[PDB]
């Protein structure tokens, strides 16, 4: 049962927040970005965002985000993000998203409606780290395995 | 055991009076005086569902 | 300010470790004489006085 | 400002002392101690019975 | 425009000493300079931690 | 800035130590945040060296 | 911006088209974000690379156009920071200017 573990956000509702970088200027954002935290190895990063994933306005992929009080919604697969390449959005749960970021200096979250365009720029640095003595940035084909620790891929 | 907090009533914390659909603000205060509490994810998860 | 019969409480600023000096007070000379001690700070934020 | 001093190792009895900086007012340091205690590093080989 | 604005540094003092520990969030100046008819300044830039007596 | 700004007694101990050098700044003109400048992660720092 | 509000008028062999001006896109390494354009001119918001891609897409056709020019990235004061801050102290500056005046 997923349903007794997304309970909890189901009491919640998501919210409009500041953005100091967006689409044109500094507005006020659907899409406000509270953290990026990067410390599992292999190019998982863990953003806090203002939004909500995984509720409709439970459906599967989606972000449930607020407009001017109006509560909408759109497929996970219109919303994309960079940090100096794409990266990959894996799965969301409640205020939180699990994608597989490259390096870089920032985030950049983005989606589009009918003809307005969202964004929200941060200046949060996100790093990339390899497991072990080998230097990579994009992990091998082959090789032997070693302990590491990545950040989970459910909801627990 | 451990006994939750609605009113002077020391209620088990898995046995809920009430539900989420039935009450939009009365579930969020159960959980207002238990956030002190070693139960609450019992209180919460029995809480949610019926 | 003097008053009749009262007692005045002047401040002042040296270097000298014995300090002694000859206090002018508008007609007259009075010796002020005294042990001075090193303050508790080694470096402050204003100019020397 | 460092203070060095030696306290003896004894319950019960208040240690009074002050610090004169030179130029200042006398600053007074007590210490009552009340108990102290001593914990080896114990380390269990066997139990034995009837 | 609106600027960063570095970590406070903690300043020990001694006799005729001033050090500075200085953690840095992203690279940034120093600039000290004394006071007399030889100043003697010193343009540097710190981006990691540093200690500077 | 170094290992050990927070310390806690055990994993699970409810009682910390920081000593992180937090100081809050003033928001901007016409927004709701609030601003802070502290020094780094000591345990990131330390793991660099 | 011919009057007509955000779109972009170009000429294709003879015969002057347009396009609205979200259907415009340009990086320089990282995706940028067009403000506003006047005339022959445009406002652009970029960030540092060597070189600078405009492109735009038509029902099949794609056009673009890359030059080698270095766009760079300046900060204001004594911090060398990439992206601009959330929060801090305010600085004078000298940025390009909004309006087409």
């Amino acid at each position: 049962s997923t349903e007794e573990l997304f309970n909890e956000y189901k009491l919640t509702r998501p919210y409009m927040a500041r953005c100091i970088r967006c689409a044109v200027g500094s507005c006020h954002s659907p899409i406000a970005i509270e953290a990026v935290k990067s410390d599992g190895h292999d190019g998982y990063v863990r953003l806090q965002t203002s939004s909500q994933y995984g509720l409709d306005s439970l459906k599967g992929r989606t972000m449930r985000y607020d407009m001017h009080g109006t509560i909408k919604e759109i497929p996970l697969h219109q919303v994309s993000l960079y940090t100096s390449r794409p990266c990959h959005i894996v799965d969301g749960h409640g205020y939180f998203l699990l994608a597989r970021c490259p390096a870089g200096d920032s985030i950049t979250m983005e989606f589009k409606k009918d003809s307005v365009r969202h964004s929200c720029s941060v200046p949060y640095e996100v790093k990339f780290n390899p497991v072990g003595r080998e230097l990579y940035t994009h992990p091998p084909e082959h090789g032997v395995e070693q302990a590491c620790q990545v950040y989970a891929h459910d909801a627990q | 055991t451990t006994m939750c907090l609605l009113a002077n009533v020391t209620f088990p914390c898995a046995q809920p009076p009430i539900c989420y659909d039935r009450k939009p603000a009365e579930t969020l205060a159960m959980l207002s005086v238990n956030v002190d509490n070693p139960g609450y994810d019992e209180l919460l998860e029995a809480a949610v569902k019926c | 300010e003097l008053t009749e019969q009262g007692s005045a409480t002047i401040h002042f600023s040296t270097a000298n470790i014995h300090p002694e000096f000859r206090l002018q007070i508008c007609t007259s000379y009075v010796t002020c004489k005294g042990d001075c001690h090193p303050p508790k700070d080694h470096i402050v934020t204003h100019p020397q006085y | 400002y460092e203070h060095a001093t030696t306290m003896p190792s004894q319950a019960g009895i208040s240690y009074n002392t002050i610090v004169n900086r030179a130029g200042y007012a006398p600053l007074p340091i007590s210490i009552t101690p009340t108990k102290i205690k001593l914990i080896p590093t114990v380390n269990l080989e066997y139990v034995t019975c009837h | 425009c609106t600027v960063p604005l570095a970590p406070e540094p903690m300043i020990t003092f001694g006799f005729r000493s001033v050090s500075l520990k200085l953690h840095p969030k992203n690279p940034t100046y120093l600039i000290t300079r004394q006071l007399a008819d030889e100043p003697h300044y010193t343009h540097e830039l710190i981006s990691e931690p540093a200690v500077r007596n | 800035g170094a290992f050990g700004d927070i310390q806690s007694r055990t994993v699970s101990s409810s009682d910390l130590y920081a000593n992180t050098n937090l100081v809050l700044q003033r928001p901007k003109a016409g927004a709701i945040h609030v601003p802070y400048t502290q020094a780094p992660s000591g345990f990131e720092q330390w793991k660099k060296d």
